[PDB]
């Protein structure tokens, strides 16, 4: 299986459930707040 | 072919094809450095030709590889002949390294290529492996669940990994079949094939030199066996290894056949 | 929280079977020097803390530009050596991370995951949910 | 049941059994700490529990048991499951002590109790042994002759007498069957008793992880025969040898069967 | 000679009835008898043993075919019986504090149990029939359960918060435990000090014969609360010594050798 | 499935055509392109492969079955082609000063080479019949070849003085040398940097296919010269772009794969 899949569980007419793996990488960062 | 053959058990013992298939075939040694420094002499190869020229064998038909170690000759092996003799130093210390050669050599592997960063493998039967060749490889394997994530490992902090390989020049690897596993491999050092193994190769042979039989082929803890071109010996020279080897090459080209499935260099065919 | 461009954010708004695999990490403190009017110049430096994978949940991004349905992960920590004190003070050896320079001059905190879930989105591959936002809240403020 | 049993040739080959035996059966490995130490993990019990769920073994069914040491394994081996594993390094400095766990737990006992100071014993038949658990055993015999007295040894004085194991957590003696022994043994710390030995027992699986063939269940120097619950495997590591196990574990079950006698937790029968 | 097939067995009715095996399976057999502590301590002789194997010899039980072990209470008897004879007698005293660990230590010896192990950290349980139980030993048990529903989750109970949940045992050296057959539960036990066994009740062990020394007879071995049963190896007794038990003992033992039977297994 | 043999097979004209085994051979083949530096270099794009295997899609070529490799020079690629797919196409640029060498990579693509190994040093060695020649590959390969006479002396060489030796080979990466059939000769080879191996023609490789992107038809894969053929696989395009190329292949590659068959080995 891709490191990125895309895999469907259940598809009715409109709608369907959609199955995703997927790998990420969060870059976050903190932001302080100085009240003097 | 699918097409039968038929026979009859009537017909007569054909004459001896051997002293004919000398002839028109060609036999390779591949023994260790060792050898040749214990043995300190410059005309040795020159010599058992000579030897062989008697058995039958004519003059540029023997010829000898020098594989510094059992490892260094594990890492991508090439057994370009049409009969070939492995000479094998025994040693405790590289008991599995010297059996997975043997089920690489002696066997005949089907091998596809392997992308570890956008895919995930399994293993369908209990004949294939991941056989990865190289001068340091360091694998290991996370199993995944149903829904892609790890049992027992992390997908992404590779120190949860499972180490199955340290440092290792040939590992082949079986892992529970029927699941998916993610990998991680000194790719820069390493290459690493998803192989099939068919039917054996009858075209090598390979001899202990020293220690009793430990070789297992199979990678099955339960049959162990010891096939007919898996030979040992008890030595404590080498020109007594060579002569004996010279005296008994019928015998061990009588347990040797050609082979059957293609003409190919390496110790693997490539399928994409 | 985290979202991406990607097919999984697209019409995401019902998810289940959520689960993630994220790796651990070290956040250190940096050197933040109070700016006195005239006299000495105590700096509070240091402090480390390593931050742990935990559950995962939805959320919600809203910001000034877009608004997303996002992926929440959480973080628990686990108080590591390097303790945070203010020079030329009475404090010091206090386990802790600093809220003045937590990303000590860097750029981010990068951290690698994996993540899997099963989401309701229609048939037809054309339909978006509405992303970008223009607002106007705290007119009083 | 003394009766006899009827059948033909005709009747048909039911279905596998397999996928059944595996929701009504238990299965139990038994390996070293060494094992646990080199993987350096807190799930892999689970993980491989998982992993079997794909071999058909469901959840509480597969258990894991560590055992330190060779010895302290010998020491009263605990076997109540329906299908054991056992995982057993390879060291010639405790080759006969691991040749006698295997002749321990593979075949069955039926033991009676020994009362040294008031009695003297013999051995009638070649499957009459003297096995000796414990801690620290230190064994030593005198033979006797047809009035009483000794050979090569004195009935009183304890130096005279024969060693035959010098602090041993497990011995299997077998001595000369017809003469009576007058035996010495370090009671506070271990317990000897006389048993016979039955058929095999096929609920167990020995598996040498390390170096070659030297296992000799039967204690006569002629024999020396390797069943089918009698593995060797060739290692470096242990998730690769879990993993084997794990791929393989169909052909061990197969390789065993389910006892016939009786139920039993300890590794030999007591009838005093 | 076919070992592990049950096959059918004739037999008829004009048969002859066959001579007695008493006497014989007496010199053939050894018997255990399994006496407290305060016996030997009302005695407080060094020869009872030899006097009453001596005894024994009269009945026909020679010397080295009686055997004596001592156990020092009911609960350290309890601790991991094991009876490996082939007759065994048991004596055992009547205490309202005990009625429980009496009528356990009862429905584990007077019955032949299969037992395979368990391991609470990984895996969650469930009794699928009446005759499945969780057997726990040691010298202080603790057992903690949570029933479980259908989706893993708990009832009445938390299966992270210890606390929520339910306990059955509290420091007992032996418990039996029946739970409700078909919820998967999820337990806490002191496994530093006990082990606990999964074990399918099959039938009974006819080689044991259990003689309550003092008080009516209150043993409820069937963990269902309908049968209530007695049967003919639970003996009881009254007493004010215990020369005069051993007496009756002995005097009676062959009907008491009448009432056991040696296992099948 | 007899291997090791080969038999009769026997058929007859009645019977029918069976449908096109195009658009399944491309759905379970792969496809594998040669081209040169040359082209990415011209083309200055990083996603012309998978844009080429887009357009291959509606061929019926699927995504991962296509493969693009490349090669600096016809020289590099002459050092062991490793050709290892289903089928192989070569895009080879014309340079009339490389001639032989690009004539020597199609007589060793094309052709199917049983190659057994070569010890100069202890051997002297000869050619048996027409195709058994000599191919040495490596980074700079100078062969020298001293015939021999029945007494195992040099003809115009001195067996020890290796500069009367007569040349054959300077400075080249891949080497192909035919000489007399029926006279022993020794050699002269830098084995450092080339190994020599003695190599039987066979019948041909139908799973490689050359196409000579510029100049007339020069490849002279046959060495006795009579017969100067031109294969069904060796094709010819003239150039000014490489996109055309490209797309020319694409538009026309079921042409390449009806003239490329699946090999026997
Ligand atoms: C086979 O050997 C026999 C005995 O030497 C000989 O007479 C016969 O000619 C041989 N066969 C052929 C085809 O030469
Ligand atoms: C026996 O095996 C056959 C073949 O798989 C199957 O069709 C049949 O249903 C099986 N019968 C039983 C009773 O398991
Ligand atoms: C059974 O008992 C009768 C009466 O005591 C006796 O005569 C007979 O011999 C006994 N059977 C045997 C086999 O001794
Ligand atoms: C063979 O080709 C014909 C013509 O397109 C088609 O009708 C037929 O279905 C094909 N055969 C099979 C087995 O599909
Ligand atoms: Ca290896
Ligand atoms: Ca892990
Ligand atoms: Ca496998
Ligand atoms: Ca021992
Ligand atoms: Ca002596
Ligand atoms: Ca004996
Ligand atoms: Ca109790
Ligand atoms: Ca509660
Ligand atoms: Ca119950
Ligand atoms: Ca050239
Ligand atoms: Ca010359
Ligand atoms: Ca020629």
């Amino acid at each position: 299986a891709q490191a990125n899949e895309d895999i469907v569980v259940s598809k009715t007419s409109l709608w369907k459930e959609m199955q995703y793996n997927r790998d990420i990488t969060i870059r976050f960062k903190f932001a302080s707040s100085i009240v003097k | 072919i699918n097409l039968p053959i038929t026979g009859s058990m009537d017909t007569a013992y054909a004459n001896s094809t051997q002293e004919e298939t000398f002839l028109t075939s060609t036999l390779c040694l591949y023994y260790p450095t060792e050898a040749a420094t214990e043995i300190n002499d410059n005309s040795w190869k020159d010599t058992l030709s000579q030897l062989f020229l008697t058995k039958g064998w004519p003059t540029g038909s023997v010829y000898f590889k020098e594989y510094t170690d059992i490892a260094s000759f594990s890492v991508d092996p090439q057994l370009y002949c049409d009969y070939n003799v492995v000479l094998m130093k025994y040693d405790a210390t590289l008991q599995l390294d010297m059996s997975e050669l043997a089920d690489l050599i002696l066997n005949e592997w089907l091998c596809n290529p392997m992308d570890i960063t956008l895919y995930y493998y399994q293993q369908t039967d209990e004949a294939n492996k991941w056989i990865s060749m190289g001068s340091s490889c360091t694998i290991k394997v996370c199993p995944l669940n149903t829904q892609t994530l790890g049992i027992g490992c992390l997908t992404t902090d590779t120190a949860t990994f499972e180490e199955v390989a340290t440092a290792e020049k040939l590992v082949i690897t079986d892992v529970v079949d029927g699941v998916n596993h993610k990998l991680d491999v000194t790719t820069a050092t390493c290459t690493i094939r998803n192989c099939k193994k068919l039917g054996p190769r009858e075209n090598v042979a390979v001899i202990q030199v020293g220690g009793s039989d430990v070789l297992d082929i199979t990678a099955d803890p339960t049959t162990a066996p010891q096939t007919e071109r898996m030979m040992r010996i008890n030595w404590k020279k080498w020109w007594q290894v060579f002569y004996t080897v010279v005296d008994y090459v019928n015998q061990i080209i009588q347990a040797m056949s050609k082979r059957s499935r293609s003409l190919n260099s390496a110790a693997f065919y490539y399928r994409i | 929280d985290y979202w991406d461009d990607s097919q999984a954010f697209r019409n995401m708004v019902y998810v289940r079977s959520l689960a993630a695999n994220l790796n651990s990490v070290i956040c250190t403190g940096g050197d933040y020097s109070f700016a006195l009017p005239v006299g000495q110049w105590p700096v509070m430096t240091g402090g480390a803390v390593s931050l742990h994978s935990a559950g995962v949940t939805l959320s919600t991004q809203f910001t000034d530009f877009v608004s997303l349905n996002s992926l929440r992960f959480r973080f628990r920590l686990t108080v590591e050596e390097p303790s945070f004190s203010i020079t030329r003070t009475r404090v010091s050896r206090l386990y802790g991370l600093p809220a003045a320079n937590p990303n000590n001059g860097k750029e981010y905190y990068e951290v690698a995951g994996r993540f899997s879930l099963i989401s309701l989105v229609p048939s037809n591959d054309d339909y978006q949910t509405p992303i970008t936002n223009s607002v106007t809240v705290r007119q009083d403020l």
